[PDB]
């Protein structure tokens, strides 16, 4: 990426670093903290300072039996029948010197801390939201996850809100936010498993990309090899190669790979759709086309090839939503059925009929490398109807470009 | 015109299904 | 599976297992209990575990002679003919800590006890809908279901009403509700079978899927086995080998099978919609093609071969609806009618007399796997018409697919 | 794909599923 | 040009001085114009000089060690590991007498200097924008980024604004802020690199024609020496070559070159939009049939070759559109796609298969000089569709002009 | 013609006009 955009692999901070420091500051008394956080939510104003040495007070549980050997990247987590705690995935502590805040000498020591972690924890998904009425979405579910660790439980923060929108600029915060995560991924089976209510936003944050390249396999029914094959476009394929650079851990469920921008293991992310702009508007265009009620709202980047990005997608959409291939899976003994049925179609015109790059390519040739009056229908019927799009969307443009 | 590889990730077609599980999780709207 | 969402059955939780362990609360006289959730539901708030040590004190009505041995999973829940009550389905009592509450012992012994329970557990079905129209049918029902047991109920609750949306996230609370819809389900004309009223949900929860193969049966008119030979994606086929697996008692009427969330038997049911997506939009879609008036309001499901699945719809349906089968069921003696003469129509055009899977996967490879105007006419007819449909919707995907 | 076939061990299979969709027509809201 | 209009290049301003002149004026010690500034903002009236003067006091961190040598035009600024500060970039002093205005002495030594050079540098971008709507998203951003260095910090400066509106014509300032942004763009991760929050619109700053010519080249996905062949204008290419002039650093990142107009390097840029008004339009207008989202909102050049700037700019979009040159990526070993294409279509007619100005330039030839049907179908399509077009701008020209 | 293209010391031209356009991106109402 030249500059400000050369991108950082998760891989690459372990070779210069064998621990992630977590700078827990202060650290005096789960009781005093306590009362400085429940008063100051109450109150509409809590430092995170005191948030932070909170959470790790209530969280130091050495639950959870790993029954399998727990690494990744080098960095031996645990080893067979070992017990261990949230913050064995990080290190150290970093006391500096605190500042006054409102305080309850009425907060407990048995009816807090069994659902005041989950709710602070839980704001960081809210803070990230945006949307007024989807916020209060996340808040009532919120709401409702510490009402199930009794107490009727009343949101503490008031209508301020300002304040638990800027805990994911703290570099500690998010650390625990992914600790927590990461932990009650291997114990999903914890009895405090619930507290991934908002940290479950954590893993693969800023991994756009590849959950585009997750969504079109399944949209289309493709595998990861097979849709490959169906890149034709070569800024597509020069980025496909920059997420798929071997020794990154992207397959593998248990690992540090998924919270690379939290526990700040990468300053600029591969898998961003912001650093893949070409293979996030081919994938969502041809996902949407191909009957997507998420790709709508996709956002449109900046600085690709759009027309040319467009005639690869509708090809390959036209493939897929031409070549619906439809054979037995069950039969009643004896009544099967067999195809290769002539198999050659109108002369030169005819489609190919599975979903081979190579031949639809050929058939491209034929039709002058120009999209089918047949093919300008196919997407010119999947983006009409569509209603309530928005500026600067996959789906405005797919609407705007087919609709007409 | 260059050669498919599994490139260490073999595991890679679950993976990327679990990553759009979590993706449309944090899909706002309304 | 793969990931935390990896299916559990229902048989498998009895292999570790011979008990479902429900912990009924600390033992404090049924008189005293009654006092405090009398009380605590006209005041707006109650404790659960309140609720549950009453409801077990109530409903100990050990009033049901079998006639029939009762087993399920290798447990022995009854013999030849001998009586049992709500709790033998269940084990255990565990206690902990009590809290204050407020109560009335103006209440009598007897009389609120018959009307009581129905009312806690029936609020159980009241808490599982959002829409608050609908939400206030089942409020009427329920008041109308007690005024039945005593003339002068009012509803003692108040229009607050979050207090018992809660309950259902409660372990033991659910226990007992599975516990009484399977004895009611075996003592159907017990007295307290009323109590069903709302313990009623608690049976094939979470199994969507189940009933989606149900319906697709009975609204096409065709068997299980030929269903199934109509399945034409792979996917929807690896989904039926899920919800098919063995030995799981799911056409077994009197089974703790039903009961799966609710028991704690499984945390992921193979039988739900969520987990048998591809069989759940494929087998909804072609049930609203062939005029099914629920299909419209299914929810359509994310991630899957919307294209595909379409076309299998399509031609499954189309073959259905063109498939009448008509054969005269009663004659008047001697007059017959014998459907010989003609067996073959006009083309390799001409759709298929029957409903052979395999006679029509051959005259759709005929027409070059692409749906005829008439195939696609057919779907305009019964989509078109459709009115008020929401978003995400099996019926707005439909008609904004077919009305074209 | 491939052919594979296997008659369901369950039989009352038919019954069943039609009894599981009369409590799902239950739970429907209007 | 010919009047005031002559470029002035910066190169040639280091031929004449080797010294940026910092006029930082006055010696009144950080502590006391800490309260000057502080409460100026507060009150709504400050003197720019106490602003300027304040900012280099507080901006004296000669942090930042070198990891390559630092050079440009000659300059040598710092070799291998020296360690530089801001106004290494630039020199100088010139003290006099000054003015009186508020003063707080309740302002803290450390606390205000670490997020008020950042507020003071960001109003530099606030002040510069036009449109009140956008105006608050900057102003909310940049009280969001003084909230990350704390203390929840409200905007001091009210309503009234326009007090920092006219910072920017102050020659001084525009140094400071030119100084902040060539530092910390070259240490990427230093604590205070937040501060580039404002000062990155100094970056090519009124360098709009090179902005134009890089954001043609991402949209056709063509290199800028193959661009560069499809100029069909020789106002265009003159412009073309007054860019373009060697000794320039132009493509050096580490430059003073991006920012000629705020260190005051050359007074007529010969990168702007107004000097190169052939190319910008005509590079906008081939960007806008090309499906740009920003292009629309390009403004209208005054007395230029609207005619034949328009259809060059529709010969080149007409053929980057028609032919989006698709070819497979990645294959399964052995199924390879090798065109054997034929490369001939319908005759003279039939438009060329690639990109070659040349081949497309004779094709026009034989079209008459005059742009097809298609090639006005092209451009018709591309304009409708486009709403809420500003008068005086290349997206409302392209709409009259196509949309027949 | 007028001139042949000549790689104007500027080799690193490509990489340099899009970072340019970013910045220019960053202006937009």
């Amino acid at each position: 990426g030249a500059m400000e955009d050369p991108v950082e692999y998760p891989a690459d901070y372990f070779r210069k670093s064998k621990e992630i420091p977590l700078y827990i500051n202060t650290t005096k008394s789960l009781s005093d903290l306590r009362g400085y956080v429940y008063q100051g939510l109450k109150s509409g104003n809590v430092s995170i300072i005191h948030v932070n040495s909170y959470l790790y007070g209530a969280l130091k549980d050495i639950r959870g039996k790993l029954d399998k050997d727990w690494s990744s990247f080098g960095i031996n987590i645990g080893k067979a029948g070992d017990t261990i705690g949230i913050f064995d995935l990080v290190s150290l502590k970093a006391l500096d010197g605190v500042l006054p805040d409102g305080v309850s000498d009425a907060s407990r020591t048995s009816a807090d801390d069994k659902w005041l972690p989950l709710y602070l924890l839980g704001l960081y998904r809210v803070g990230r939201t945006q949307m007024p009425e989807y916020r209060k979405k996340l808040m009532d579910g919120l709401t409702n996850q510490c009402k199930m660790i009794n107490e009727q439980f009343e949101p503490l923060v008031p209508e301020g809100r300002d304040i638990f929108d800027v805990w994911g600029n703290d570099s500690n915060y998010t650390k625990i936010v992914a600790a927590v995560d990461m932990f009650f991924h291997m114990f999903k089976k914890h009895e405090c498993a619930s507290f991934r209510y908002g940290t479950i936003v954590s893993r693969f944050k800023d991994c756009a990309a590849l959950a585009t390249f997750g969504h079109l396999c399944k949209i289309t029914g493709m595998s990861t090899e097979d849709v490959t094959t169906w890149i034709l476009n070569r800024e597509v394929a020069d980025e496909m190669v920059q997420m798929m650079l071997p020794g990154q851990e992207i397959d593998k469920a248990d690992s540090y790979m998924p919270y690379l921008i939290d526990f700040g293991l990468s300053s600029k992310s591969p898998y961003s759709s912001v650093k893949n702009p070409a293979f996030h508007f081919w994938g969502q265009l041809t996902a949407l086309l191909l009957r997507s009620t998420r790709a709508r709202n996709a956002r449109q980047p900046d600085d690709i090839e759009y027309t040319s990005l467009t005639t690869a997608g509708l090809l390959y959409a036209y493939a897929v939503g031409s070549s619906a291939d439809l054979a037995q899976q069950f039969c009643v003994g004896d009544n099967k059925y067999t195809p290769d049925d002539s198999t050659g179609g109108l002369t030169t015109n005819a489609p190919p009929q599975g979903r081979d790059v190579v031949e639809w390519l050929g058939w491209f040739e034929d039709q002058n490398r120009k999209p089918t009056p047949d093919m300008m229908q196919y997407a010119k019927r999947a983006v009409m109807s569509l209603q309530g799009l928005r500026e600067k969307t996959i789906g405005k443009y797919a609407k705007s470009e087919f609709d007409k | 015109k260059v050669r498919e590889y599994l490139k260490s990730y073999s595991r890679l077609d679950q993976a990327v299904g679990e990553i759009d599980e979590i993706e449309a999780q944090r899909a706002e709207k309304s």
